[PDB]
């Protein structure tokens, strides 16, 4: 089976760089061509670099022309994309895949550029007689002023799934994200049943459990 | 760069129903043209290459054409695993010019009108203690996605202070949630009792509010 | 003390006696699988059935055609957007830079209009503009 695996990604700061590879097997590198597809978060796919180490050539988007390097060495079965000046529009999951029809592609690696680690604050969002309807109460989380993306959201570490909807992050005018995390529960259960939303931010190495209690 | 102008961008369907998405290209492509299919947290998925070739392992439903600039993908029965994203690609000259992608077109499951439930949040104390008020309005399991939310401080409409933001389309009922966020100063919010999220959808509006002064 | 049928080397072999005391039959001639050959200098498959049922690893190989591909112990044509213009060990290529999607099974991928491959260079070269 054809695999293309790739490592590399992770958090910089604008001007800094990143090397990202793509260790293929299941097939010989040398005679493929390969290419750098990224897609910015809520965004479509954007071609940004491809290579035939066969033909011998290298060609660019205009978008990264002067600032990337793409390369492979067919001993390592390996493509890479050396990544210096990054900017901040330069953000989203990179992907490697084979051939100009991309028949196959790597499980994608988050490059994130950052001016900024910030955590989040995690406020309650207390179910009450404005978030009842008959049976049913609502009740979440506040993930508040956080950089950079992403935030993940759980409810009791994993043991309450049905009816939560976890919001994309919308970008607040003071340049940090927020986003909010609610579920609907029975009503009966606010007096007895514990509700605990978990809030995991990797970029600051921060993850916040908060208990979501009933107003008084 | 030759541009694919992809369309519709989004669509809603049934089970079972015939698809069509169209991408036109901005001068010939010849046939170097691929259709893409993908799913949240997924890389792509190649469908058909060479305008109209059918990728190994790709069910017959999915099928390809070609007239002049022209290209759709035409799905004969969509089945519950094709609600995903499509895009069209093209490559002519294999290197020669810069890869291309359309927008993209989204499509969704059809289900009939439904209406939100509304809920409110007055601010947390714990954020209170630190100079900032944020109110939030919760539109719980609502279809179609289209809504107009408003905010009211004393019946005062608010503008610019607030955003909003949307889940895709529910696994299990195929609705949608939306959720709004109105931020003030800890200071203007214990200047005002009233406040309130008014949801409009179609010929419906409903309002959720509070009393700063009351329980 | 018998060989089996076996398909190697893009050759198919049949079923041979083991422990024949003649080069002439424990040593067996293979035949090319469909759409695949034996290069103009290349040596035809032959392989040996040992005394205790096992074959040998054989000596020479057949190789697909032009415009097929080697997949498992089959010659498969290439696939639309890809060439072979000889009997090789190589996979199928992806058409090069300015030329246009091939079809099926093809031995070359035609130039893009306005440019051109000259007469000298194989196939896998690029065309380039015509001045
Ligand atoms: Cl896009
Ligand atoms: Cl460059
Ligand atoms: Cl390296
Ligand atoms: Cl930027
Ligand atoms: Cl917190
Ligand atoms: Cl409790
Ligand atoms: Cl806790
Ligand atoms: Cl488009
Ligand atoms: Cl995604
Ligand atoms: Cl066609
Ligand atoms: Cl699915
Ligand atoms: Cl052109
Ligand atoms: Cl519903
Ligand atoms: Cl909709
Ligand atoms: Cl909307
Ligand atoms: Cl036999
Ligand atoms: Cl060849
Ligand atoms: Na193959």
């Amino acid at each position: 089976e054809v695999q293309l695996v790739e490592s590399g990604g992770g958090l910089v700061q604008p001007g800094g760089s990143l090397r990202l590879s793509c260790a293929a097997s299941g097939f010989t590198i040398y005679y493929s061509s390969m290419h750098w597809v990224r897609q910015a978060p809520g965004k479509g796919l954007e071609w940004v670099a491809s290579i035939s180490s066969y033909y011998g050539y290298t060609y660019y988007a205009d978008s990264v022309k002067g600032r990337f390097t793409i390369s492979a060495d067919t001993s390592k079965n390996t493509a890479y994309l050396q990544m210096n000046s990054l900017r901040a529009e330069d953000t989203a999951v990179y992907y490697c895949a084979r051939y100009y029809a991309m028949d196959y592609w790597g499980q994608g690696t988050l490059v994130t550029v950052f001016n900024q680690i910030k955590g989040p604050s995690v406020f309650p969002l207390a179910p009450s007689s404005k978030s009842t309807s008959g049976g049913t109460a609502a009740l979440g989380c506040l993930v508040k002023d956080y950089f950079p993306e992403p935030v993940t959201v759980s409810w009791n570490s994993g043991a309450l799934t049905s009816g939560v909807h976890t919001f994309p992050a919308v970008l607040q005018s003071s340049g940090l994200y927020s986003l909010s995390s609610v579920v609907t529960v029975p009503s009966s259960s606010l007096g007895t049943q514990t509700y605990i939303c978990n809030v995991n931010h990797k970029p600051s190495n921060t993850k916040v459990d908060k208990k979501v209690e009933p107003k008084s | 760069d030759i541009q694919m102008t992809q369309s519709p961008s989004s669509l809603s369907a049934s089970v079972g129903d015939r698809v069509t998405i169209t991408c036109r290209a901005s001068q010939s492509v010849s046939s170097a043209v691929a259709w893409y299919q993908q799913k949240p947290g997924k890389a792509p998925k190649l469908l058909i290459y060479s305008a109209s070739s059918l990728y190994s392992g790709v069910p017959s439903r999915f099928s390809g054409s070609r007239s002049g600039t022209d290209f759709t993908l035409t799905i004969s029965s969509l089945q519950p695993e094709d609600f995903a994203t499509y895009y069209c690609q093209q490559y002519y000259g294999y290197g020669g010019y810069p890869i291309t992608f359309g927008q993209g077109t989204k499509v969704e499951i059809k289900r009939t009108v439904a209406a939100p439930s509304v809920f409110i949040f007055p601010p947390s104390d714990e954020q209170l203690k630190s100079g900032t008020a944020s109110v939030v309005c919760l539109l719980n399991n609502f279809y179609p996605r289209e809504a107009k939310v408003s905010w009211y401080v004393d019946n005062a409409l608010q503008s610019g202070n607030s955003q909003e933001s949307v889940t895709e389309q529910d696994s299990k009922d195929s609705t949608y949630s939306l959720s709004s966020t109105l931020t003030l100063s800890k200071a203007d919010y214990e200047k005002h009792k009233v406040y309130a999220c008014e949801v409009t959808q179609g010929t419906t509006s409903v309002t959720k509010s509070f009393n700063r002064g009351e329980c | 003390k018998k060989c089996p049928e076996l398909l190697q080397g893009l050759a198919h072999f049949p079923e041979t006696i083991a422990g024949s005391d003649a080069p002439s039959l424990a040593t067996v001639a293979g035949t090319c699988v469909d759409h695949a050959v034996v290069p103009p200098g290349g040596e035809e498959p032959r392989m040996h059935c040992a005394v205790d049922g096992e074959w040998l690893v054989p000596i020479g190989q057949c190789l697909c055609q032009a415009g097929y591909e080697k997949v498992e112990d089959a010659c498969q044509a290439c696939s639309p957007g890809f060439f072979k213009f000889e009997a090789s060990e190589s996979p199928c290529l992806e058409c090069p830079e300015h030329t246009l999607p091939s079809p099926e099974g093809a031995t070359s991928c035609e130039c893009e209009e306005g440019f051109f491959r000259a007469p000298q260079d194989p196939a896998s070269m690029p065309c380039t503009l015509v001045p």
